[PDB]
C-alpha cells in the first residue's frame, strides 16, 4: 500500500526545464550568464572546440548585458495585486493564531500569501496544506516540491485520492552544522476519507511513521484531502502554464542580441584613423611607427592620400532588433519598464485596464480561493465557524483616494447604500485612515467639544 | 476508437507487460519502499526442533537424548542498478521530419517503464534459481508435446504437496498461454463450450498472469523451453531504497560539446525461505549472478514454507 | 545534406515566437471573467453546487 | 469479424485463390480524404446537339 514514493509525475518531468529557466530568469544576470551555453549559442562552433575560442566566449558572454525586465514583471504585478492589505471576513480574536503566525514562525498569513502569490505568478503553481499539531499550520509547498498526485472518480466525483510531497529540514544536533532531512508526506483517500503517512528519514537513515486520520473537533475524519494547488489558470491538480514563458523568451533574444551588440561596440566603436595611400617609406621617414593626432600638431601625407576616420554607424540595425524586443515585451507585460517619452489618453486606457489586469484578476481569486479554503479547513480542525472568507486585494491601478470620491463615500455610508465596514475600507485603501474601525468608533462616541 | 495522439507519445515505453505488482498478481510480488544499510540485510528466526516428541518407555526411561535450538537466519540482498550515459543530441532529424528538445521528459519516460521492467525481470529471474536450487521445479519436456493446458499444473501442486491451496498465481509466458489456448480451442476430452475457451484460470481458482520476460525463457529453436512459476502469498519481495540520483553533465574536448545522462538506483530482492549466498556469490551481485543456483540457500526446513514453485514446459 | 539540417536548426533556434495570442486570450478571458458571475434563485439549496 | 467482398482480400481463382483475412488494432488502418474535390462540367458545340461531359 506504499509504493514508488519519490516518484514525479511526468507532467511535471516535462515542465521542469521551463520551471528550472524561470528560475534562472528571477535570480537576475548571474543566473543566465552562469549557463550561458544552454541561452547563448557560440557563433563558432569549430573555434568553440579550440581553446582559443572559449575564451572568446567568455569575453563574449562577460560583455553581454542581461535586461531582467521578467524579474520586474514579477515584482509589478505583485505590486498592485498585494497594494494595502486583504481582508479577512469572519471572526478576529478566534482567528488571531492563523493570522499573525499562520505556520508557527511568526510569519503572517499576509506574508505568505504574498510569496504563495509571487509563486503562483510567476510559474503558475503552488501548494498549501494545513495539518493539525493544539493548533493547525496551513502550510506552504512550493511548486518543485509537490510531485506526485492522483484524480480517480469515486461515486462519479473528480477526487484527488493520492497525493505526495516533499519537505526539507535540517535535523539539530548540539553543534552548529547544517544537515538536511527529505521528509515526504504521503496523502491518501481510501473510501472517502483522509489518511496520511510521514517519513521520518532520521539523520543518516530512512524511517516512516505509522497510518494515521486525522479528525475535526466532533469527528466524522474528512472526505477530502487539505491540499489545494493553485496555478494562474485555476485550482485543479493539473499543469498550469506558467505566466512569465513568453515574456522569458524574448528576455533571452534580448539578451543574445545585446551580446552581439555589445561586442559589436567594443570593437568597431572607437574611431579608425585608416591612414590609405601610404608607403613604408613615408612610414619609417616621417611617421617613425607613431602619430600625434592632437589639435596643435597635424601630419604630412604623401600625393594622393587619403586618411578617413572610419566607425560603426549608429542605429544599427541589431540595436534596431533590440528596440522591437523591447517594445514586444512592452506589449506583453502590463508594467513591466515604464517609457518617459510616450504619453498616453486617459479615459481610453481604462477600457483595456480590464483586460491587461486579467492575470492579476485570475490570479487573486485563485489564490484567495485557495486560502480561504485552506482557512476553512483550519476551522474545520478546530470547530470554528464555516462561513468565513479571506478575498485578497482585486482592485489594481491603486491611489489616494480623492477629495470628490471622498464626499461621495461619506454620502453613501449616509445613505443606506455601503455598509460602515465597506466604507472604512474604502477610505483605508485610499490612503486617508489609518486606524481599526473598532478604535475609530470607541472615539467617536467620545464627545469631544472640538 | 483512440487514435490520434499528442506530440512524441508514439515514443516507445515499453513492449513488456510489467504491470505484476502487489494486488496485480493477488499481493504474489511485493513492490515496497524502505531503506535498508549496507549491502545485505538480514533477520534471524528461530529454527523448528526436529525431534520435539519422542516415544517414551515410563517402564525404563534409561537414557535421555540430548536436544538444542538453533536460528536461522534469512536474508535480502541488495542490488545496484542505473543508466548508460546517455548523450543528447541536438535537432538534427529535420530534413522534412521533426525534431524536438525535450530529450529530458523522454528519457524520464523510457526509464520508468524500464526500471519497472528490470525489477520484474530481476525478480523473477531470482524467483526461478533460487526455485531451481530449492528442488521445486516440474519439467515437462518430453511428455508428449510439451504442455498441456491443465494435467501439467497438478504435477506442480503435487510438488507442493498438503499446502497446495498456498499457491494462487502463474506467471508465465506467453507461448505457454497460447499453448492452453489451442489446446482448449481443440478439446480432446469435452469439458469446455464455445463461451468458456478463454479462461485465464488453471481450473483451481488461481488466475495465470502473462509477461514476455527473458528470465521466463531460454534458448531456441528445438532447446527452446518456458518457466512458468506459480507464487504464493508474498513469496518475492522486490524493496527498492529511495535511493535515485541523476545528472546532466557537458563535455569539453570534442566537435560538440558532449551532453550526458546518467542515473543510478538500488533496490533489494527477497525470496521467501531462501538466502542469498554472499560467500558464494558476491556484494553486487550482476542479473546473470542471481540467476545462478546454488547462491540461493533454502533456509525454510520444509518445502511448504517456501513460497514458489517451477514449471518448465517447452 | 546534414549540414542542410545543421543549417536549418541554426535557422530555426535563433527565431522568436511573439506568442500574441495567448495574450489575446488571456485579455479576452479577463473581460468576460471580472468580478464573478451573478446567481439567480435560492442559494442555501444550491450551495453544494457553487462551493 | 467484419465481413467485406473486397477484391483485395481474395487475389486468385480455381484451386489457387488465396483469401486473406486481416486482424487489426486500434487505429491500425488511417484515411484521410484530403478534401481537394474538384468536379468539372465541360460542353461541346459545332454538332447537332450540345455534347457535355462530367
Amino acid at each position: 500500500d506504499s509504493n514508488n514514493i519519490k516518484y514525479v509525475r511526468e507532467d511535471a518531468k516535462k515542465m521542469h526545464k521551463l520551471w528550472a529557466h524561470i528560475r534562472m530568469a528571477m535570480e537576475g544576470s548571474r543566473a543566465i550568464k552562469d549557463n550561458a551555453k544552454e541561452f547563448v549559442p557560440h557563433p563558432d562552433n569549430t573555434k568553440a572546440t579550440t581553446p582559443e575560442g572559449v575564451a572568446r566566449y567568455k569575453a563574449y558572454i562577460e560583455r553581454a548585458v542581461w535586461y531582467g525586465a521578467s524579474a520586474n514583471t514579477v515584482d509589478g504585478m505583485l505590486g498592485q495585486i498585494f497594494a494595502r492589505d486583504p481582508v479577512f471576513t469572519g471572526p478576529e480574536d478566534k482567528f488571531d493564531m492563523l493570522i499573525n503566525d499562520v505556520d508557527g514562525s511568526g510569519l503572517s498569513i499576509h506574508q505568505q500569501a504574498r510569496d504563495s502569490a509571487e509563486d503562483a505568478l510567476s510559474l503558475g503553481r503552488g501548494g498549501l496544506f494545513v495539518d493539525y499539531s493544539a493548533r493547525p499550520y496551513i502550510k506552504f509547498i512550493a511548486a518543485e516540491d509537490i510531485l506526485n498526485w492522483r484524480e480517480r472518480w469515486v461515486n462519479g466525483a473528480k477526487r484527488t485520492t493520492l497525493l505526495v510531497f516533499r519537505e526539507e529540514s535540517d535535523a539539530d544536533d548540539d553543534g552548529y552544522q547544517i544537515y538536511k532531512e527529505e521528509v515526504w508526506r504521503e496523502l491518501r483517500l481510501v473510501d472517502g476519507t483522509y489518511w496520511q503517512r510521514t517519513w521520518r528519514e532520521n539523520d543518516g537513515q530512512l524511517y516512516v511513521d505509522d497510518w494515521i486520520s486525522p479528525t475535526k473537533a466532533d469527528g466524522s475524519q474528512f472526505d477530502e484531502i487539505p491540499f489545494v494547488i493553485f496555478g494562474s489558470k485555476n485550482n485543479d491538480p493539473t499543469i498550469d502554464m506558467p505566466p512569465m514563458r513568453d515574456l522569458v523568451e524574448l528576455n533571452i533574444a534580448h539578451f543574445r542580441n545585446s551580446a552581439d551588440y555589445e561586442e559589436a561596440c567594443f570593437i568597431c566603436g572607437q574611431p579608425t584613423l585608416f591612414l590609405s595611400g601610404l608607403t613604408e617609406h613615408w612610414v619609417k621617414n616621417v611617421l617613425g611607427g607613431a602619430v600625434v593626432i592632437g589639435s596643435r600638431d597635424a601630419v604630412p601625407l604623401p600625393v594622393n592620400a587619403k586618411p578617413e576616420l572610419l566607425q560603426a554607424e549608429g542605429n544599427g540595425m541589431v540595436k534596431e532588433a533590440m528596440d522591437q524586443k523591447e517594445r514586444q515585451m512592452v506589449a506583453l507585460g502590463a508594467k513591466l519598464i515604464d517609457s518617459d517619452k510616450t504619453q498616453r489618453t486617459f479615459g481610453e486606457a481604462s477600457m483595456e485596464a480590464a483586460a491587461q489586469n486579467s492575470v492579476l484578476s485570475r490570479v487573486s481569486k485563485n489564490v484567495s480561493d485557495a486560502y480561504t479554503k485552506a482557512l476553512r479547513w483550519a476551522a474545520m480542525f478546530l470547530g470554528l465557524d464555516e462561513k468565513i472568507e479571506y478575498e485578497l486585494n482585486s482592485d489594481f491601478d491603486i491611489n489616494k483616494m480623492s477629495p470628490e470620491e471622498l464626499a461621495a463615500v461619506i454620502s453613501a455610508w449616509q445613505s443606506n447604500a455601503i455598509s460602515f465596514t465597506e466604507m472604512r475600507w474604502q477610505i483605508k485603501k485610499g490612503g486617508r485612515a489609518y486606524l481599526e474601525d473598532e478604535d475609530m468608533r470607541n472615539e467617536s462616541e467620545q464627545d469631544d467639544p472640538l | 476508437v483512440f487514435n490520434d495522439w499528442a506530440y512524441k507519445t508514439m515514443s516507445e515505453v515499453l513492449d513488456q507487460q510489467v504491470e505484476l505488482f502487489n494486488g496485480a498478481t493477488r499481493g504474489a510480488i511485493i513492490l515496497r519502499s524502505a531503506g535498508n544499510t549496507g549491502d545485505l540485510s538480514e533477520a534471524a528466526f528461530w529454527a523448528k526442533i526436529q525431534g520435539l516428541v519422542r516415544p517414551r518407555d515410563p517402564y525404563s526411561n534409561a537414557d535421555v537424548a540430548a536436544k538444542d535450538l538453533r536460528q536461522l537466519v534469512d536474508n535480502t540482498i541488495k542490488v545496484a542498478s542505473g543508466t548508460p550515459p546517455i548523450n543528447i543530441p541536438p535537432s538534427m532529424l529535420r530534413w522534412i521530419q521533426k525534431n524536438p528538445q525535450e530529450a529530458g521528459a523522454v528519457i524520464g519516460q523510457q526509464l520508468a517503464g524500464d526500471t519497472m521492467q528490470d525489477m520484474l525481470n530481476n525478480g523473477l529471474a531470482a524467483g526461478k534459481a533460487a526455485f531451481t536450487a530449492g528442488g521445486a521445479v516440474h519439467d515437462i519436456s518430453a511428455a508428449g508435446t510439451g504442455l498441456m493446458t491443465q494435467r501439467a499444473f497438478n504435477a506442480a501442486q503435487r510438488i507442493f504437496g498438503d499446502r497446495s491451496t498456498d499457491i494462487q498465481v502463474w506467471v508465465s509466458h506467453s507461448s505457454p498461454l497460447f499453448d492452453l489456448y489451442d489446446n482448449a480451442l481443440a478439446n480432446a476430452e469435452q469439458l469446455y463450450v464455445f463461451g468458456t475457451v478463454n479462461v485465464r484460470a488453471d481450473a483451481f481458482g488461481r488466475p495465470i498472469i502473462i509477461t514476455d520476460s527473458p528470465a521466463l525463457v531460454s534458448g531456441a529453436a528445438e532447446t527452446l523451453r518456458h518457466s512458468t512459476l506459480g507464487l504464493t502469498t508474498g513469496a518475492i519481495l522486490i524493496e527498492q531504497n529511495q535511493d535515485f540520483d541523476s545528472t546532466v553533465v557537458d563535455g569539453t574536448g570534442k566537435q560538440n560539446i558532449t551532453r550526458q545522462y546518467q542515473a543510478e538506483w538500488s533496490y533489494n530482492l527477497g525470496v521467501n525461505g531462501y538466502a542469498y549466498d554472499i560467500a558464494t556469490g558476491g556484494k553486487a551481485p550482476n542479473p546473470t549472478a542471481l540467476a545462478t543456483a546454488a547462491n540461493w540457500d533454502k533456509i525454510s526446513t520444509s518445502i511448504k514454507d517456501t513460497g514458489g514453485v517451477v514449471l518448465v514446459t517447452k
